[PDB]
């Protein structure tokens, strides 16, 4: 990466102003005249013993362990801007009632719970408690800053007019830079603020560069750097044996967040945000748990959005195809060698020039004839559609969005048309929503033409990507809309880029099909409109490496639907990794296969037989375990718990856990800990649990935790377990696509715990449809394995759906010789089941259950 | 009165009145589990005719096109990968006679 094109924190004005001050004493102090205790909120004003210009300070309790508080100016002079669109609706409220007042400090118990907030008035500090213990000091160290709307003068250099390289921001409202640090008490561990290639626990920035969170489209990123990607969720969870809790920051402008850990009595961990603009917006998640942050900020931004089922599995994109010719061929080549493919990707060349919501006449002669054999042998179609709109006369997006004022416009008020690979391209304002009505309804069958129900739409470059601009982004003075500045609305632009995106694909259907989008630049709350993948990272091993981290700390804060490109985008892989990133692929959320125009071919195909072979199996496991992918994605959308999890969010107290990010959790059952290594004969695995036993699940050898076993590995390899007491669903019967996979008999992994008993859940739906929904035609249930009895029943009694789907195996992993087996229904007889039992792997097959999954059935294993 | 997926070459080895063998070698089955959507055979013998083997093949004979063993996967798949489509029967897919 070119280092000298993107700000570090001494060339961002603010920051380096912000972060100039030092604990210390506040300044600011409560004044404890103004405390009104409103129905909602508390509401006092805090004053800066120098400058004399007040704050207003409005603290609310939520209803959900949860304490919401905003920092704005009494008399605004400019309003300041306050992020919509990320809060999936208005936070419920739990009051706030004085325990007790003070000389200099007021206690405030949230509704009638444990939690007491305990504000100071010299300093102002705010103290959370539970009970009588504390949980986060809020301004304890002196670091709150809020830098006023000054009188225009255009003293410090930066601070008003000013320049970065070659372009110029005229900053006309001068200093408006917020600030504020919050002490965690006994924290050492802090994970998320995504999109940072980095380790999934965050470093101190004490002596380097703060954590930058600014939607850029950073070229041939390196790794474990503070440098902002594409991407930005302002989100902190704090990770303790006992006690977890997560920090919000909304603010939607250029954010730099400091991490600082005390060396030394008992542990601390500070965290200072500065934001270049806005209010100081900080909910407070008060845990106590890891499941509770996480439907905590689930309650707040919203769960991660089920995709439909196709796009579970293996997508293929080379850096475009010539014609319609080469889709054809590399879908008969997927068809030929028997190889699993879902969704062919297609992009920049395919548009017009760059032109997108449509197709070259040349180029892609008959767009809508071939989908239709793409549909027949029932595969998707991806596209690129990205925010840049080229300029023509004869473009008639253009000639709406300039006609229709709807761009952003730069800062004398004329339209921005920064020079994009569109030609000059003009970039409109997806902050209007008069704009994303504009741009959902231009999705349709009508307005995108050569467009079929199996076309969908990839909106790469939404960070915005200006190719003449400041770094790669839009200048900050440029105008939004509601007069917002883009220094205001910079996080929020990808957010709603992809929100856009997605209602116009949502809407050609008219709100039946699930739409699946995928973005780069994202927010806070974009997990509810599709999936994001970690930019175009190059084909080496030390990225595939932290392929994982980025995953897992962006499944940390919703966006539990993340992938990274499978071999790379840059510097093209040997055939190992290549082999290996697919392995890895099959085990991330999103598993796409992507190249470059440096890159040559990369298909599965035309690698060595014993590297096609080996992918091939990589493949069939993942459409294998894509009825455990369809479950893991509706948990993720019902209460939030993310797909890809850390192994310290099942295991809170394994204080052997906390630094681990090259093994991950597929919800509570599988442990994955891909190799990534160049000739790796071995990898070394931990496994975690307190009286808990792990299967390898492909040799079905049983290893009791917590240890740390080395796994002698192959190319052939994926170092996969199952945990003992869980119960996988697969379809063992792998087809060219899962279209005819989601009717396919379903095989159950029984994995026993040392007690003898095993839990899981299916999901099962239509996989494309709102109809799970609307009319409630899904199916959740509950398989248990408790003495010897395995029984199915509905983990959710409204979910009624007519499924073809029948269980066609039973495997059960540690368990005994039987000497009979039967299986009991509803009221029909007891239809004894055949049954193969292998002694040294110790694995009971099942044979032939042949029953419905919908219906409730018992196998007795007497 | 050939099993569904069975050549004439193949046709021999599946008698309807004896007990049928993995074509291969493992052990035997009974005829009632050919064809009966289960994989009872490590060869992938017993299911010629249905999708449940990961490792069988569909026999499809077809009249003036090349007789040809497609995948055990694209049986009942929804895609007529036959000439004449007798590798979808019970998808509720249906093919025609392109064998010109
Ligand atoms: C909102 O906050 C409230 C209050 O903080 C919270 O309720 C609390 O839930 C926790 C976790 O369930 C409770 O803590 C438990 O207390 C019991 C009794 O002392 C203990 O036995 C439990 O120990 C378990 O944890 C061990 C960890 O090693 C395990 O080995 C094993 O599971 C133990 O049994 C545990 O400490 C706490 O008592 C309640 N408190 C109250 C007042 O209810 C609630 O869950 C939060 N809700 C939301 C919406 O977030
Ligand atoms: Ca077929």
């Amino acid at each position: 990466v070119d280092r000298s094109n993107f700000k570090t924190c001494e060339e961002s004005s603010f920051c380096k102003r912000q972060r100039s001050i030092r604990p210390g004493l506040s300044p600011y102090r409560a004044l404890l005249d103004s405390l009104q205790l409103g129905p909602d909120s508390l509401t006092v004003h805090l004053i800066h013993e120098v400058t004399k210009v007040l704050l207003v300070l409005e603290l609310q309790g939520l209803q959900k362990n949860m304490t919401r508080f905003r920092i704005d100016e009494l008399e605004p002079r400019r309003p300041r801007y306050r992020v919509p669109d990320v809060l999936v609706a208005d936070p419920p409220i739990a009051r706030l009632s004085v325990s007790g007042r003070d000389e200099n400090s007021v206690e405030l118990t949230m509704a009638e719970g444990p939690y007491k907030i305990i504000l100071t008035a010299r300093p102002f500090r705010l103290d959370l408690l539970e009970d009588r213990s504390l949980l986060l000091s809020v301004n304890a160290r002196g670091l709150l800053e809020f830098e006023h709307q000054r009188a225009p003068r255009v003293d410090e250099p930066g601070a008003w007019e000013e320049t970065f390289k070659t372009h110029s921001d005229s900053k006309p409202y001068g200093p408006m830079s917020v600030g504020l640090d919050f002490s965690l008490p006994g924290m050492e561990h802090v994970y998320g603020i995504p999109e940072h290639a980095d380790n999934l626990r965050l470093k101190v920035t004490e002596g380097g560069e703060p954590y930058r969170l600014y939607n850029l489209d950073v070229f041939q990123y390196e790794l474990y750097n503070p440098m902002a990607l594409y991407g930005s969720v302002p989100v902190l969870l704090a990770h303790n044996p006992h006690r977890d809790l997560g920090i919000f920051w909304l603010n939607a402008a250029e954010t730099w967040v400091d991490i600082s850990s005390n060396t030394g009595e008992t542990p601390q961990t500070d965290v200072r945000w500065m934001s270049e603009t806005g209010i100081i917006d900080v909910f407070l998640l008060l845990g106590p748990s890891i499941s509770d942050v996480f439907r905590q900020y689930a309650s707040l931004t919203g769960t991660q959005a089920l995709p439909p089922l196709f796009s579970l599995g293996y997508h293929q994109s080379r850096w475009n195809y010539r014609d319609e010719a080469d889709v054809l061929e590399v879908d008969q080549g997927f068809d030929d060698h028997n190889l699993p493919c879902d969704v062919i990707w297609l992009d920049i060349e395919h548009a017009d020039g760059k032109r997108y919501f449509t197709w070259d006449p040349s180029r892609f002669p008959q767009p809508r004839t071939m989908l239709e054999r793409l549909a027949s042998k029932r595969r998707k179609l991806v596209a690129i559609v990205d925010p840049h709109i080229k300029v023509d006369s004869g473009y008639r997006v253009h000639e709406e969005l300039r006609n229709l004022g709807l761009y952003v416009k730069t800062r004398d008020g004329s339209d921005y048309e920064g020079w994009c690979w569109p030609g000059s391209a003009g970039y409109p304002d997806f902050t209007n929503p008069t704009m994303r009505a504009w741009w959902a309804n231009m999705f349709s069958y009508d307005n995108y033409e050569g467009s079929a129900p199996n076309l969908f739409v990839w909106n790469d470059m939404n960070e915005p990507s200006v190719f003449n601009g400041p770094e790669v982004t839009m200048l900050k003075d440029a105008q939004h809309y509601g007069g917002w500045e883009h220094r205001d609305v910079h996080n929020i632009y990808g957010l709603y880029v992809h929100m856009a995106t997605a209602d116009g694909l949502r809407q050609r259907s008219g709100g039946m099909e699930r739409p699946f989008v995928l973005a780069r630049a994202f927010f806070a709350g974009s997990q509810r409109f599709g999936a994001v993948w970690t930019g175009d990272n190059t084909a080496e091993w030390d990225h595939l490496k932290i392929s994982i981290p980025m995953c897992l700390s962006l499944g940390l804060v919703g966006l539990s639907f993340c992938g990274a490109d499978v071999g790379g985008f840059f510097k093209n892989p040997e055939p190992e990794l290549l082999v290996r990133w697919y392995q890895m692929g099959a085990y991330q959320p999103f598993f796409r296969a992507h190249a470059h125009l440096d890159t040559g071919r990369r298909e599965p195909w035309l690698l060595p037989s014993q590297h096609n072979d080996i992918i091939r199996d990589a493949l069939g496991q993942r459409y294998s375990l894509l009825p455990f992918w369809y479950t893991l994605l509706y948990q993720a959308h019902r209460e939030g718990i993310p797909v890809m999890r850390p192994l310290w969010v099942q295991y809170p107290q394994d204080v052997t856990t906390f630094n681990i990010d090259d093994q991950y959790l597929l919800g509570d059952a599988l442990l994955v800990h891909p190799v990534s290594d160049s000739g790796a004969h071995g990898v070394q695995v931990y496994l975690p649990g307190q009286g808990e036993v792990w299967y390898d699940i492909q040799s079905y050898q049983k290893h009791h935790g917590p240890q740390t076993l080395y796994l002698p590995v192959t190319l052939s390899s994926i170092p996969v377990f199952q945990r003992g007491g869980t119960i996988v669903p697969r379809w063992m019967r792998v087809r060219r696509s899962s279209e005819c996979m989601k009717d396919d008999p379903i095989t159950l992994f029984v994995a026993l715990s040392p007690q003898g008993t095993a839990q899981g859940e299916l999901f099962l739906d239509d996989g494309h449809t709102f109809n799970y929904q609307t009319r409630q035609e899904f199916l959740l249930r509950r398989f248990s394995f408790s003495g010897n009895t395995l029984v199915s029943s509905s983990a959710d009694p409204e979910g009624h759906f007519e499924t073809p789907i029948w269980i066609e195996r039973v495997v059960i992993i540690g368990a005994g010789k039987p000497a009979a087996v039967v299986l009991q229904t509803k009221g029909s007889p007891e239809s004894r089941l055949s049954f193969q039992h292998d002694p040294e792997t110790s694995v009971l097959v099942l044979r032939k259950p042949g029953i419905n999954v919908a219906s409730d059935w018992s196998i007795h294993l007497r | 009165k050939r099993p569904r997926g069975v050549s004439l070459t193949n046709h021999h080895f599946y008698d309807e009145s004896k007990p049928f063998t993995c074509l291969d070698g493992s052990a035997t089955i009974p005829f009632d589990q050919v064809n009966d959507d289960y994989c009872d055979c490590k060869d992938g013998s017993d299911e010629p005719g249905t999708a449940a083997c990961p490792n069988g093949s569909f026999h499809c004979t077809n009249t003036g096109y090349k007789p040809l063993y497609i995948p055990s996967n694209r049986v009942n798949d929804g895609v007529c990968d036959c000439c004449d489509g007798t590798d979808e029967y019970n998808s509720g897919v249906i093919c025609e006679n392109t064998c010109k």
